[PDB]
């Protein structure tokens, strides 16, 4: 297990996929122009993992630029590290599916994903042990959303053995008060539910809230939320890209993570919160469980952990951690599942972040991220009752069946939690 | 029969064609198959400027579809702040219910329309409706855990 | 002589071997690169050490060994280490995909492909052999390889070599130094299919060795170096009637003779003292009945059970180094007498003996004193179905929900599969209870 494809579409996956990439190359020691300028060896031992390695010491990362409107791939350029990913990934349509998802999935999206599998069979085929493919969208528009998840099923269906891990964003009116996201997020639950293995979820309503009212900040941007999002990846996939005692991979991941196959979405976290331009142990698995840094803004006391893996990052008593998690799981015994032996894994990493020198990262998954679908379901069932804009659906090639079938499918996984929620062992 | 082109025309937001469908006896309260009337397809599409000469000649500001929804209903929904006001300076019932138990209150919390919300409330929306579940605009909103919603319902 | 190759699968039984190997060369006067200049017959040799160390002509001692994993990683580090020049390099096996922590992997879908390949680099080794006696396997339970790989292996050999007696030596798992949350699975499945192909399976509970390294050892958080370096010390001692002149277990038949009154119940518990920190270098040396009564605490076992509640079908004391017979008799016989130490009413109560009068080998860089004597007991107790029955409701709290078992049959396996293990486990508990615990 070494290689993973790192695909990002829509404007949202895009500017989180290219924000992920400068967090990550920064970590790893390496330039806008692909040197490596670092001072430890430990930044090269698993960088091929998201790194393709080219001639005069040149790494390019493994990545697929993925979008409908144009203008996406002018904005990226832009950027510091914009001109390090490979020119031949780079797929970009030129009529943007305008926040609807049918355009993404079935006519506008559809007529491009060749282009871009084309792209994903190059790079596969450099691999010399892949592992899986890594996806940054949104779940509210229509090319990440839409386009998103044809292309995950579509890959899904040329490499059936390999770990699909996706981060999506999900929609919030406090962010965008757009109408059609809670059909585009149904729609695309829908697909993330039977074609996924892993999906982390990071709320806009979440990462709102974060910035309002814990940071501060009146009037926040896709600046302030997406500080969250880069610094979010860059914890979850601390190790897959540093040694570290276990060999961790998308698929111990999966394995040790996801106990039934449809109840793969994480709730991921992150200690400290802190502002872009502007910590001791027990303060950080304080402040690790606490709702207030949850990354999708659901209440873990309202539901249980099945599983938790939990990543620390800096210098620190690795006996003091085990010390201060063991006492997480005796005084929030309530909310803890006692049918899952040895359900929290821990691991700590030597190399901080950027700015911070602690750093501690959550994974979750709670049956309190019903929370999260109940919140789009309500909303969904608003605007189907009045068939609101519904036209601009069927007229692409839809029918009213896939609307009531996403529906179907997303209530049933509220009852799943809610079920699992309630076992007991006795 | 011009009353199925007004309802074409309101829907598309065409305001020329809308007047001349007028002045040549059209129905301006005509309805398609579901009940709806070009007041109800004018406030969806968010066509302020139709929708007000629409008023001014004689729509039934409170028609209901085969849904029970009022205008004023599918603009809190879609969240058009202006034609909300609008209709409620033209006669808009403020706590109409529809076919689901929903006001119009219960569809601009759902969806986040905190600005609609505050408008509302001042023109006498009842805090205490239950729709047919039984929860109240301030129900939804501890439910989904929105405190900026709370906050506006609880002064 | 009766030659033994000894298995290393997945990252634990590596990492094992490697420490074993070690001290091997060390007990033995074999250096890195194979010489030994003690061995005064070049080319050959008849000696108990031949048992484990084959020779070439230019007097290399060879260790016969296989070392098994499906991810390069931990070889690789053997492949580079201090004892690199010391195995066969094509016994050195790895694949490129571990197996996940998945036992279906491990045994059906990865382990498929390299299965073969393992085979014939174990038939190259027995092709040297004159009389093979049997194998020596070493790996994890809760590993995915470590459980699905071997119990594979342990099924193809008991095909291929079928007159030749199995051991093994097996990591029970501990949440301490976890790796996976779906090890009591693993656990399970290896047990059952493994069963009936193995003759004697010595487990090393990871609980048990992490406490006596806190508490024997002063270490604050041990490392799998600190832990499999005690542990070789006790395989060492278990292996040291193999190696070297002896009257007891002096072969793989007798392991099974002395132990294993019945098949299925053939889980012998291992005791060994002293474990006294290298910091203590100037430590007063303990006497023959101290180090014998401590055989007796259940501090110093292997894998955290309490005999006090069971009953004895076996008890065999391998001492090591200063220690008079004599001294083992008044030692022993107070045993019998002042302490409640009850045997099944159908075994002969008594104590079997083995004394090698060189005291232990301690690596450079270790973490165990010298001492002058010490004694590794041998027993087979009732008591020790509790670290079964431990386990077995590990497996029921998760197994009732169905958790985890869709990456099972997703992966070549049978649902029904878990339930056939799970009942052969029932069973099992039941052989002891109707022994007498
Ligand atoms: N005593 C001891 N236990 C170990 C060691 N390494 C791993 N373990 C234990 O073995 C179990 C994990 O199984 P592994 O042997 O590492 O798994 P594997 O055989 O490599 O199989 P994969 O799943 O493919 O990696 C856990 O219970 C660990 O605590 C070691 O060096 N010493
Ligand atoms: N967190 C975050 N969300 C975004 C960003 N850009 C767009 N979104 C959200 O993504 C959804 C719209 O999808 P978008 O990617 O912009 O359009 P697409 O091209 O069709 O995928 C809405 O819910 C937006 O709030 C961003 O930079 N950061
Ligand atoms: C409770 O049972 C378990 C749950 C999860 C397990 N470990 N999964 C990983 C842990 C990681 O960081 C802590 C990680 O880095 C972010 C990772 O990268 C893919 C995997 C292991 C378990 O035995
Ligand atoms: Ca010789
Ligand atoms: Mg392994």
């Amino acid at each position: 297990m070494r290689e993973i494809v790192h695909i990002q579409a829509g404007q949202c996956g895009n500017q989180i996929g290219a924000k992920f990439w400068e967090v990550i190359s920064d970590e790893h020691g390496i330039d806008p122009t692909g040197s490596y300028h670092g001072d430890s060896d430990l930044q090269l031992e698993r960088i091929n993992v998201y790194y393709n390695e080219a001639t005069g010491n040149k790494y390019v990362p493994r990545a697929i630029l993925v979008d409908l409107e144009p203008g996406t791939m002018d904005s990226v350029r832009s950027g510091p590290f914009g001109q390090i990913f490979r020119p031949d990934n780079f797929v970009f349509g030129q009529s943007g599916a305008g926040n609807n998802w049918a355009k993404g999935h079935y006519t506008e999206g559809a007529e491009l994903v060749d282009s871009v599998l084309d792209v994903v069979r190059k790079e596969s085929e450099s691999c010399d042990c892949l592992q899986g493919f890594q996806l940054t969208h949104s779940l509210g528009g229509g090319t990440g959303s839409g386009m998103g998840t044809l292309l995950i099923s579509k890959i899904r269906e040329e490499y059936p053995d390999r770990i699909m891990n996706t981060f999506s964003v999900m929609p919030s009116p406090k962010v965008s008060d757009t109408v059609v996201e809670p059909y585009n997020a149904t729609l695309s639950v829908h697909q993330l539910v039977e074609n996924t293995d892993e999906t982390y979820c990071i709320d806009n309503e979440a990462l709102y809230d974060i910035c309002f009212r814990t940071l501060k900040l009146t009037t926040p941007t896709y600046g302030d939320l997406n500080h969250l999002v880069s610094a979010t990846m860059s914890g979850v996939t601390t190790c897959l890209r540093f040694p570290g005692q276990l060999n961790a991979d998308l698929r111990k991941l999966a394995v040790n993570m996801v106990p039934f196959p449809r109840l793969h979405f994480f709730m991921p976290g992150f200690a400290p919160l802190t502002s872009r331009g502007s910590l001791t142990v027990p303060e950080l698995t304080q402040q690790m469980f606490d709702s207030k840094n949850m990354m999708a803004a659901c209440d873990p006391r309202h539901g249980r952990y099945l599983t938790v893996a939990a990543i620390f990052r800096g210098r620190m008593s690795m006996k003091e951690v085990d010390e201060q998690m063991l006492n997480v799981q005796n005084k929030n015994s309530s909310y803890f599942v006692e049918w899952i032996p040895n359900n929290v894994k821990t691991a700590v990493c030597d190399i901080p972040p950027r700015g911070l020198k602690m750093s501690a990262t959550f994974i979750g998954n709670s049956t309190a991220i019903q929370e999260l679908f109940k919140r789009i379901s309500e909303q969904f069932t608003a605007m189907f009752r009045r068939k609101a804009f519904l036209h601009w659906y069927t007229g692409e090639g839809m029918d009213e069946m896939e609307f009531t079938e996403a529906e179907s499918n997303m209530n049933d996984l509220v009852s799943e939690y809610q079920q699992y929620q309630d076992a007991t062992a006795d | 029969d011009l009353g199925k082109k007004l309802l074409e025309a309101a829907r598309a937001g065409q305001d020329d064609e809308v007047r001349i469908l007028m002045a040549n006896g059209a129905d301006v309260n005509a309805t398609d198959a579901s009940g709806l009337t070009p007041l109800h397809l004018a406030a969806t599409y968010g066509h302020l400027e139709i929708v007000e000469v629409l008023l001014k000649h004689g729509a039934d500001v409170n028609a209901i579809d085969i849904m029970g929804s009022t205008p004023l209903h599918l603009a809190a929904l879609i969240g058009h702040l202006e034609i909300v006001e609008v209709l409620l300076k033209h006669g808009a019932d403020v706590n109409a219910v529809d076919t689901w138990g929903d006001t119009p209150l219960h569809l601009a919390a759902i969806m986040g329309h905190l600005e609609i919300v505050e408008v509302l409330l001042k023109h006498g929306a009842d805090v205490n409706a239950q729709d047919k579940f039984g929860k109240t605009a301030f129900d939804i909103s501890i439910d989904n855990g929105n405190e900026d919603l709370a906050e506006i319902l609880q002064k | 002589m009766r030659e033994c190759i000894s298995i290393h699968v997945g990252q634990a039984g590596v990492q094992i071997g490697n420490a074993c190997w070690e001290l091997y060369c060390l007990e033995h006067g074999i250096q890195p690169d194979g010489q030994m200049p003690s061995d005064k017959t070049i080319g050959g040799g008849d000696d108990s050490f031949n048992t484990f160390f084959s020779e070439t002509g230019a007097g290399k001692h060879v260790p016969r060994a296989v070392f098994v994993d499906l991810e390069p990683t931990v070889i690789d580090e053997v492949r580079t280490g201090t004892y690199r020049q010391l195995f066969h390099p094509e016994q050195l096996i790895t694949g490129k995909e571990d197996a996940a922590n998945n036992y279906a992997r491990g045994h059906y879908t990865i382990g498929k492909e390299i299965i073969d390949l393992v085979l014939d680099r174990i038939r190259k080794l027995a092709d040297q052999c004159t009389g093979l006696q049997g194998f020596l396997v070493f790996h994890s339970f809760g590993g995915g390889t470590g459980s699905g790989f071997t119990s594979l292996l342990m099924e193809r050999l008991s095909v291929d070599y079928g007159k030749k007696s199995k051991l093994e030596f097996s990591i029970y798992p501990a949440p301490q130094v976890s790796t996976a949350v779906v090890e009591p699975y693993n656990s399970i499945l290896t047990t059952h299919t493994t069963l009936e192909h193995s003759d004697c399976a010595f487990m090393v509970d990871n609980e048990a060795i992490y406490d006596i390294c806190r508490r024997n050892l002063d270490i604050e958080r041990p490392t799998y170096t600190n832990l499999n370096r005690l542990i070789s010390q006790i395989v060492s001692s278990i292996t040291a009637s193999l190696r070297f002149d002896g009257a007891l277990n002096v072969d793989l038949t007798e392991f099974q003779t002395n132990l294993v009154p019945y098949p299925r119940i053939h889980f012998p518990l291992a005791t060994y003292a002293p474990v006294i920190s290298a910091e203590k270098a100037y430590h007063e040396q303990l006497s023959v009945a101290e180090i014998t009564n401590a055989c007796f605490e259940p501090a110093n076992q292997m894998v955290k059970c309490d005999p006090r509640h069971g009953k004895y079908m076996a008890c065999c004391l391998l001492y090591r180094g200063d220690v008079v017979p004599k001294d083992v008799n008044a030692a022993i016989a107070t045993i019998k007498t002042k302490r409640s130490i009850q045997f099944v009413d159908w075994c002969p109560t008594g104590f079997k003996v083995g004394i090698n009068y060189q005291p232990p080998t301690v690596v450079p860089g270790g973490d165990l004193a010298k001492v002058q004597r010490a004694v590794c007991m041998l027993s087979n107790t009732t008591a020790i179905a509790e670290a079964w029955a431990r386990l077995d409701h590990k497996f029921d709290l998760m197994y009732a929900k169905r958790a985890f078992v869709h990456w099972y049959v997703g992966e070549g396996m049978e649902e029904g599969e878990f339930s056939e293990a799970r009942e052969d486990m029932a069973a099992l508990e039941k052989d002891y209870e109707e022994v007498g615990v």
